[PDB]
């Protein structure tokens, strides 16, 4: 979905059209999200992250 | 070489360039040259465009019978809607010029660059140590091009409904808009004209007050302008005499004496008003139109007593009923 | 025609990289004082 | 003739345009003669009247009514449901005095042609060749002098 | 209307409209059969009520011809008369409509409110980001009368 | 010479009565009980050489034939005009309220 | 009651196509730009004369030094737009000129609409549209919008004319 | 088989089905069993426009042209009875279907040539005595070519046939004899020739395939100018079934 | 210039007998007509089929006659085509189909009578406006 065009037809995120993907996708976000929650708890911005 | 890339970044970002090609500029300069170059060629030699997707080409270029006032670059086909139509999406250019391909190449590059143009209006201010926000004033006119060239089309379902790139083509966008949205009767447009009228008004106020209260340093037969040297220390006009006059025209507390508060107002007014006008077009892009007072006031029996609001509806129906002659096949105009 | 697509794509990548790798290059640094 | 001529919207200074240059003749053409008064009637013999063109309107519709102002005939846009087409009404036109004096015309097209003309008042015969006219109304000196002085002032 | 007129004995498949494109059905740019009229711009619409009529090539002339179900006819009618068109004072319909049906689609309300908010926030972004960059380097309160940066740079003139 | 076949048609029977060979289907809504069912049959059943030939549409129930007989005075018939029949214009000629 | 005045002028005088009305807007629109642009240029090109963030108080009601860097402003625009002021006396006179000249022009255009001496059509366009039915510009399109405005409005907008336009005479596209 | 989504945007939807190199058989005709065409389909490949020999009549030929519109050319869903005739021939008679598509092609000059590529009211026939449909079993016949634009179409100045203006209202006092042709709209109706010559049969499923060539006139624009002669070559696919 | 009981006197049945509504019923109908009709019959027209309107004359030539309280009422219970040769309760709101058109569930015989009265009273007040469309707005 994220690699989908945002123009006519291919509509990107808004083209989601069935609950499996909705539910499925949220499963991924929940994990991917908490994963980053721990990662930041356990870290500091790198170098560029700081010089940027 | 202190390091090529290290150098490159020093040039790009250099504040010693006649024209500040910035980081945003690296995106701006090319997109804007494409938009401009494609436009000029289109406007001069492009052939007729089937704007309404009904195989009824509208020629809008000089070489095909148009003059500066009528001529324009016509919007992509309605057959195309919101689909992306890059040249590499056509069997040929002949096909691309017929479905209004140039339009997209132009609006997209322009809107892209005009944004970076904003990003730049920030960058240079940074490299020069001046406060930001100028770029925020430019967010209003930009937010309009956006509303008129992209939001409205997204909202309406087709780029063919975006404002054409030409004088008369624009009047078309307006006249029809009014018919389908009754914009004159919408709060946001009104705020828009207040800002524009007001702006021009204030622009004249300031302009005159100041120019009229300039300290004499010039001859009777010498341009009053010379009385100013680029890089002066003190002011060139008596802002206390200015306020003295203006305070008496209306009344003291209704007059500015703080040049900073004056200039903030001077910028705040138009920018805020145009912001609303842009939000109007971006809002009526989802069919939340102006007030509809048709047949509101009715008499004791039920008869309809007209108001100017009704005389306005007739003029609107004329537009509705005549625009896009051959494009409709059904009762309701839902597109 | 399939070529032009390729070329255009390349060309836009160049500039977009030049852009990201640009502000990345310690842009805050570039300015009159505090950096 | 002179009298009939003043009763033609083509001499109304209010018709015209800012960049519609030249004499009034580059417009409708050099007036040659008065075709005559046109009287329109419908199958029943009833005499109809052509609603004239108000100066305000660049273009105006052909509508015909009787003495009491009742619409009796007209030239339809959408024929799909026309109730008053000159055809359905047997509209005819007769002339009195002038070029066409004493003549009558009954073939729809010709009747409508003249009806289409009645709109401007008395119907005349123009020479469009000479000045290579375009048939678009231009204003009289009265009009220009007025525009120029109102601006200068 | 394809449904209506078809009941009056019209052959939707071969009906020719004013422009010669196809009153009821036409083709999209890539060949698929879609509804005709200005609605050619929405040929990307998919929906429960309309799908059962779609074939492998888009709207199937046989299903359209004898598989249209009543619940669909009234669904199409319902949705037709509840398009997201309305006025600020909530008068459902086109700007030239008459008062009576007080309605403005929730989809219109939501979409507009959030574009305004979304927008002003982008201004908010620019504004607070512009302030932060000047604040950091430290000049968000004015140019140092003394050390005026511009004054130390060569003239481009 | 050049002529607008339609404006000319309005000078004939069509233009005075419901033309069974040209007039659009909606025209039948101005008489009692002709619209839905019968108008479809009349239009669907090609041209007629004479008004009565309508009474001959295959299947017409005895009552329908009755009704038709009653309204014949409101019908006529003229050469089929393409400009008026092409495009399926007899089922929808682009006119609504 | 003023909006109909606008719609009227479009419909009857095709006022938007008038050279003078255009100048008019170029001035009002362009004047509302100088306004906004100059204001912002000043507020973001100010010297620091206070220790606060709210720089409004930091102003000397009693002249003396320029409160904003006229020299910095010049360089800014000179690098972002290519052109830039550098004579506050002119920059301010310009601001009087632009919108006052604009409104003056928009007036002349109307003084001409009084006599109906409008800028309604382009003759070369009309002539080609007559002979050739496939020639279509955004101009011709507009003129049709006008026809509709006039036909559908005239009745209740000019009561004294007792207009009666039979449904069949009313110009209308397909379906609508 | 592929679902809608499996075709959407590929352009595949504007392509008549195809038979494989194998299917070169023959379908049998009972001559005592009615047959119909469940699905005729025509896909254009080329549009040639015969050029006007200028005044110097020197015999004109057809020339290729670029398709300025897009992949919207195909005719599909054609259907009707394929009655067997006394002499043992077959004549197809169309009833309904997407039997026409407005096409527009450009030329050397840059001229756009719009036509209403169609086969409305087809009446194709074959050779007498045709017990079974073999490869190349020529079908030939005529069809009708209705005006490109229908009765209600209005020109840029509002003039129309069934509706619209009576004249050049922009030139109120101009001579009219010269404008005659462009004010009075005429609705053209003409005949066309086509020939469907088979190449692939498949008696198994009763589905033949092949190539066609048809000729017809282009848009005369409500009779404002002369129509161009057009030739169209492509391929077709038909589904024969007892029914 | 008022809504007199003289104006609220509309035909009850086919045999000429009439009924007189009251300013309460009227308003009430008008409200109900908006609640379950305007959606498609705003101003006496018919959006999903512009060929049939609510003009009294149109209802007069209907089959059976639907230009009186009794008529319209029957219709709101068991709808038919203009020739009456076909029941359409499945794609038109009616009492026998409130499961499909909920808005029609509340509706009681009292309500049906008001809606009907409104339809016969409106054209009496508005006139041509009621039947025609935008042409009359
Ligand atoms: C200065 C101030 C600057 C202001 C800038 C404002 C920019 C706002 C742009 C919105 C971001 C787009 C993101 C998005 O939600 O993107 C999605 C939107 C909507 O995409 C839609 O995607 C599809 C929707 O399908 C859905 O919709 C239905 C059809 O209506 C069907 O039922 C279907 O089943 C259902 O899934 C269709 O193709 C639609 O026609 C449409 O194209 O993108 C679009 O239109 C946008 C078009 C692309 C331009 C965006 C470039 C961004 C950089
Ligand atoms: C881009 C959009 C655009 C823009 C920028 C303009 C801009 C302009 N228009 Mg155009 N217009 C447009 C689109 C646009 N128009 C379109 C699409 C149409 C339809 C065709 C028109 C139709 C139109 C008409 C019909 C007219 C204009 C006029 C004008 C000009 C004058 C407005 C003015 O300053 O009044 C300022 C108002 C005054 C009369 C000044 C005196 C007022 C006093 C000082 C106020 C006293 C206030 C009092 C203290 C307050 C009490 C009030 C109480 C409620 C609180 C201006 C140049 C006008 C013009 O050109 O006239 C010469 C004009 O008549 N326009
Ligand atoms: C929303 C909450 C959130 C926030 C505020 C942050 C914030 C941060 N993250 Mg964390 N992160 C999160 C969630 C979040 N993260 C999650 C859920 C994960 C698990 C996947 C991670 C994994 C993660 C890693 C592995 C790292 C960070 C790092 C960082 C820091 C620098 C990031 C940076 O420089 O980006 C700017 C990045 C660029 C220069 C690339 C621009 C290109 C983008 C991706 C594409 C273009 C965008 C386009 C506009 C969007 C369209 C959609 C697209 C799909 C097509 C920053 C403090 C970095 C760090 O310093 O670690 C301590 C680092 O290495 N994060
Ligand atoms: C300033 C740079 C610039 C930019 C931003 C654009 C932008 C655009 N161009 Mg223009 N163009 C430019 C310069 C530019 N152009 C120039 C100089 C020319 C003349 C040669 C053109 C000629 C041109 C044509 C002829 C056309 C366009 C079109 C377009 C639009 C769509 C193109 C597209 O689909 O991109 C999508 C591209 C991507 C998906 C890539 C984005 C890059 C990502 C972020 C990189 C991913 C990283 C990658 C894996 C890195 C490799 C690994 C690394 C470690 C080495 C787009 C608005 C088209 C148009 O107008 O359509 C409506 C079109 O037809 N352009
Ligand atoms: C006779 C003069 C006249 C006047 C007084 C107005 C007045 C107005 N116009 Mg109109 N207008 C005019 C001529 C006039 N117009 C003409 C000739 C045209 C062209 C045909 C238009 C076209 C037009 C348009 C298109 C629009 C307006 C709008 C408006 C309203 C806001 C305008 C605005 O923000 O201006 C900007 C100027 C200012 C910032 C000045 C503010 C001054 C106001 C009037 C208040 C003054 C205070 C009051 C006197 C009380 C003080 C008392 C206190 C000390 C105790 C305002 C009621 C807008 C509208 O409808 O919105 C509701 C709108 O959209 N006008
Ligand atoms: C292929 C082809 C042929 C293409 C054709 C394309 C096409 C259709 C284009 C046609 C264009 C066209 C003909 C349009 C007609 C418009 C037109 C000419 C209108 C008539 C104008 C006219 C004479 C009427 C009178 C009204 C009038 C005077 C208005 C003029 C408005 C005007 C020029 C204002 C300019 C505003 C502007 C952008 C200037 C900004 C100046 C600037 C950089 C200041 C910034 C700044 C701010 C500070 O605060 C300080 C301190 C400093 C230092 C400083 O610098
Ligand atoms: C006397 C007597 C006998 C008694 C009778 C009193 C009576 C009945 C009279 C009532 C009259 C009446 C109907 C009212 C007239 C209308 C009226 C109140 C006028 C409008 C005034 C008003 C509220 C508008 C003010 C607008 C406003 C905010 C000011 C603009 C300021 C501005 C941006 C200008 C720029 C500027 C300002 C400066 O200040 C200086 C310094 C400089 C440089 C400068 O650029
Ligand atoms: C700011 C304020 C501006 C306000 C303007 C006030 C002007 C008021 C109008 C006065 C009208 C008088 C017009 C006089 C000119 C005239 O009649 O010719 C009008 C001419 C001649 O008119 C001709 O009349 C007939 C021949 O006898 C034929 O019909 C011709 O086809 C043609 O129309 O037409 C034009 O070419 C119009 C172009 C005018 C544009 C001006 C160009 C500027 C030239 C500058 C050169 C200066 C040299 C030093
Ligand atoms: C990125 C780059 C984009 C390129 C932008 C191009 C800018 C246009 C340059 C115009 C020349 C300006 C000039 O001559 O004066 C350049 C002068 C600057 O020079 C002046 O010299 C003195 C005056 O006696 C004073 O010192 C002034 O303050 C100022 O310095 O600018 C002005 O003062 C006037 C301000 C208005 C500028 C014009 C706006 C441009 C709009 C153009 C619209 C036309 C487009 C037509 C389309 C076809
Ligand atoms: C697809 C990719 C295509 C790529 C093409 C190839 C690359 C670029 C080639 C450029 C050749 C043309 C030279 C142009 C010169 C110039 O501008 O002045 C030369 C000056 C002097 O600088 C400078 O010149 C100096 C040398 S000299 O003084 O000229 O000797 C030099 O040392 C210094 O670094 C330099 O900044 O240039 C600058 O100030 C730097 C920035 C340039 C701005 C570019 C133009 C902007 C366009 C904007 C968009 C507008 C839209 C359209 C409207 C009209
Ligand atoms: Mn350009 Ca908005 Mn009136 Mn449907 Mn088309
Ligand atoms: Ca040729
Ligand atoms: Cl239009
Ligand atoms: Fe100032």
């Amino acid at each position: 979905y994220l690699l989908k065009s945002p123009f006519g037809g291919e509509g990107w995120i808004v083209s989601v059209n069935n609950l499996e993907d909705v539910v499925g996708g949220h499963i991924w976000i929940g994990l991917i999200c908490i994963a980053g929650g721990i990662w930041h708890i356990l870290t500091t911005p790198f170098g560029w992250a700081r010089r940027a | 070489s202190a390091n090529l890339w290290e150098r490159f970044c020093n040039w790009v970002t250099s504040t010693d360039n006649r024209l500040y090609v910035g980081w945003f500029g690296v995106i701006m300069i090319p997109t804007l040259l494409a938009a401009t170059i494609c436009f000029v060629i289109a406007f001069i030699a492009a052939p007729p465009v089937d704007i309404d997707g009904i195989r009824e080409p509208v020629s809008g270029s000089l070489l095909y019978g148009n003059n500066i006032i009528t001529g324009a670059v016509v919007p992509s086909s309605n057959a195309i809607g919101l689909h992306f139509y890059p040249i590499w999406e056509a069997a040929s250019l002949d096909e691309w010029l017929y479905n209004g391909g140039p339009y997209q190449l132009i609006i997209f590059h322009f809107l892209l660059g005009a944004s970076c143009y904003m990003g730049r209006q920030w960058e240079l201010s940074y490299r020069l140590g001046m406060r930001p926000w100028i770029c925020v004033a430019y967010s209003a006119p930009l937010a309009s091009a956006f509303a008129v060239f992209l939001i409205y089309p997204i909202g309406q379902g087709s780029f063919s409904d975006g404002m054409p790139l030409g004088i008369s083509g624009t009047f078309n966008f307006m006249i029809v808009f009014q018919a389908e949205h009754n914009i004159l009767m919408h709060p946001f447009h009104q705020l828009g004209v207040a800002g524009v009228f007001g702006g021009a008004l204030f622009c004249a106020m300031h302009g005159s007050l100041v120019t009229s209260s300039l300290i004499r340093e010039t001859t009777e037969t010498e341009s009053a302008n010379y009385g100013y040297k680029f890089g002066q220390e003190e002011e060139t006009y008596n802002i206390v005499a200015a306020h003295g006059y203006f305070g008496r025209l209306i009344f003291q507390y209704a007059s500015f004496n703080n040049s900073r508060s004056l200039h903030f107002f001077l910028a705040a007014w138009p920018v805020v008003g145009v912001w609303f006008t842009a939000l109007g077009i971006s809002t009526m892009a989802f069919n939340l139109n102006g007030f509809n007072f048709n047949h509101s006031v009715i008499d004791a029996k039920g008869n309809v007593i007209n108001t100017w609001a009704d005389i306005i509806n007739r003029a609107n129906l004329g537009m509705e009923v005549m625009h896009e002659r051959n494009a409709h096949n059904f009762p309701l105009d839902l597109a | 025609m399939e070529t032009l697509k390729i070329t255009v794509y390349i060309v836009v990548t160049f500039f977009v990289l030049l852009f990201v790798f640009g502000f990345l290059s310690g842009d805050p640094a570039r300015n009159p004082k505090r950096k | 003739e002179k009298l009939a001529f003043y009763d033609y919207i083509g001499n109304n200074p209010a018709k015209g345009g800012l960049f519609r240059t030249g004499p009034m003749n580059k417009g409708d053409g050099i007036a040659q003669a008065w075709k005559g008064h046109a009287v329109f009637r419908n199958k029943e013999g009833e005499e109809l009247f052509v609603r004239r063109m108000p100066a305000f309107f660049e273009s105006f519709p052909v509508i015909l009514t009787d003495k009491n102002g009742v619409v009796k005939a007209d030239i339809p846009f959408r024929r799909a449901e026309s109730k008053y087409s000159f055809e359905q009404q047997g509209v005819t036109v007769s002339f009195y005095g002038g070029e066409l004096n004493g003549q009558t015309f009954t073939d729809p097209p010709t009747v409508k042609s003249y009806a289409r003309k009645a709109i401007f008042g008395e119907i005349f015969e123009f020479d469009t060749e000479t000045l290579n006219s375009d048939g678009i109304f231009r204003t009289s000196p009265r009009g220009w002098f007025t525009f120029a002085h109102a601006v200068f002032a | 209307f394809l449904i209506r007129d078809q009941k009056l004995g019209a052959n939707v498949g071969s009906a020719q409209g004013p422009t010669g494109l196809g009153k009821y059905l036409m083709r999209s740019p890539t060949g698929e059969i879609i509804f005709g009229g200005e609605t050619m711009r929405f040929w990307d619409f998919r929906g429960p009520w309309l799908e059962p009529l779609r074939g492998p090539n888009g709207l199937d002339l046989n299903k359209i011809k004898n598989d249209i179900q009543p619940w669909q006819e009234r669904r199409a009618a319902e949705y037709m008369t509840h398009a997201p068109l309305g006025s600020l004072n909530s008068v459902g319909g086109v700007a030239t409509e008459i008062n009576s049906v007080n309605f403005v689609s929730p989809r219109s309300w939501l979409a507009t409110s959030h574009f305004v908010l979304a927008f002003f926030f982008l201004v908010g972004h620019l504004w607070h980001a512009g302030r932060a960059r000047a604040a950091a380097a430290g000049f968000e309160k004015g140019i140092d009368r003394e050390s005026e940066p511009v004054l130390s740079m060569p003239s481009l003139d | 010479e050049l002529v607008n076949v339609v404006d000319e048609k309005l000078g004939t029977a069509y233009g005075e009565k419901i033309d069974l060979n040209n007039t659009n289907i909606a025209a039948f809504i101005q008489y009692r009980g002709l619209y839905p069912t019968l108008a479809k049959l009349i239009v669907k059943n090609a041209p007629y050489e004479s008004v009565e030939d309508v009474l001959n549409i295959p299947g017409l129930t005895e009552r329908q034939k009755q009704i038709l007989r009653e309204n014949l005075e409101h019908f006529t018939v003229t050469e089929v005009e393409t400009a008026l029949v092409e495009g399926g214009d007899r089922y929808n000629n682009g006119l609504y309220k | 009651a003023i909006f109909r005045f606008l719609l009227f002028f479009q419909g009857f005088h095709n006022w938007t196509l008038n050279p003078f009305h255009m100048m008019g807007v170029a001035g009002v629109l362009g004047g509302a730009l100088l306004c906004a642009i100059h204001g912002a240029t000043v507020e973001n090109t100010l010297f620091q004369d206070g220790e606060g963030a709210s720089t409004f108080r930091a102003f000397n009601p009693t002249q003396a030094e320029e409160t904003y860097s006229m020299v910095t402003a010049n360089r800014f625009w000179s690098q972002i737009f290519g052109i830039a002021f550098s004579n506050k006396r002119w920059l301010h006179f310009f601001m009087l000129f632009v919108p006052v000249t604009g409104l003056w022009m928009s007036a002349i255009g109307v003084v001409g609409l009084a006599l109906n001496l409008r800028s309604y059509d382009f003759i070369s366009q009309e002539i080609r549209a007559a002979e050739d039915p496939e020639f279509e510009t955004f101009y011709t399109k507009n003129l049709l919008l006008n026809e509709g405005i006039r036909a559908w409005m005239a009745p209740q907008d000019q009561p004294h004319e007792n207009f009666v336009f039979p449904e069949e005479v009313l110009p209308r596209g397909n379906a609508l | 088989t592929l679902t809608y989504d499996d075709i959407v945007g590929t352009g595949l939807a504007n392509k008549c089905p195809t038979l494989d190199d194998t299917a070169r058989g023959a379908y049998p005709i009972d001559s005592s069993q009615t047959y119909r065409i469940a699905r005729l389909c025509l896909q254009p490949t080329t549009f040639l426009v015969k050029e006007e020999p200028k005044n110097k009549r020197q015999e004109a030929e057809f020339v290729p042209t670029k398709l300025v519109t897009r992949e919207t050319t195909s005719l599909d869903q054609i259907q009707g009875e394929l009655k067997v005739n006394s002499d043992g021939s077959l004549t197809f008679v169309e009833e309904d279907g997407i039997d026409f598509q407005p096409v527009t092609v450009q030329m050397a000059g840059g001229e756009r040539i719009p036509l209403l590529f169609t086969v409305k009211n087809l009446v194709a026939s074959t050779q007498p005595n045709v017990t079974s449909i073999t490869t190349s079993t020529d079908f030939k016949g005529e069809f009708n070519v209705p005006s490109y634009r229908t009765a209600n179409f209005l020109d840029p100045k509002g003039r129309g046939l069934a509706s619209g203006y009576d004249s050049a209202i922009a030139l109120p006092q101009a001579k009219e004899e010269e404008l005659a042709r462009a004010n009075v709209k005429r609705f053209s109706l003409t005949k066309g020739q086509i020939s469907l010559n088979v190449a692939k049969v498949d008696g198994r499923t009763g589905e033949i395939a092949g190539t066609f060539e048809s000729e017809q006139l282009s848009d005369d624009d409500m009779g404002a100018h002369e129509p161009h002669e057009v030739k169209i070559q492509g391929v077709f696919y038909a589904s024969i079934e007892p029914a | 210039a008022e809504l007199t009981p003289e104006v609220l006197t509309v035909p009850l049945n086919s045999e000429g007998k009439t009924i007189t509504l009251t300013e309460k019923q009227y308003l009430e109908g008008k409200r109900l007509f908006q609640y379950a009709c305007a959606s498609c019959h705003v101003g006496g027209i018919t959006k999903t089929n512009p060929s049939l309107d609510l003009r009294t004359e149109t209802l007069a030539l209907a089959t059976p006659p639907r230009d009186n309280i009794e008529g319209l009422v029957d219709y709101m219970k068991n709808p038919t085509t203009y020739d009456g040769e076909q029941e359409i309760a499945e794609v038109h709101p009616s009492l026998r189909s409130a499961d499909i058109f909920p808005k029609m569930r509340n509706l009681t015989e009292k309500d049906l009578v008001a809606i009907a009265g409104h339809i016969l009273v409106e054209p009496k007040i508005l006139g041509d406006k009621w039947g025609g469309g935008k042409v009359y707005y």
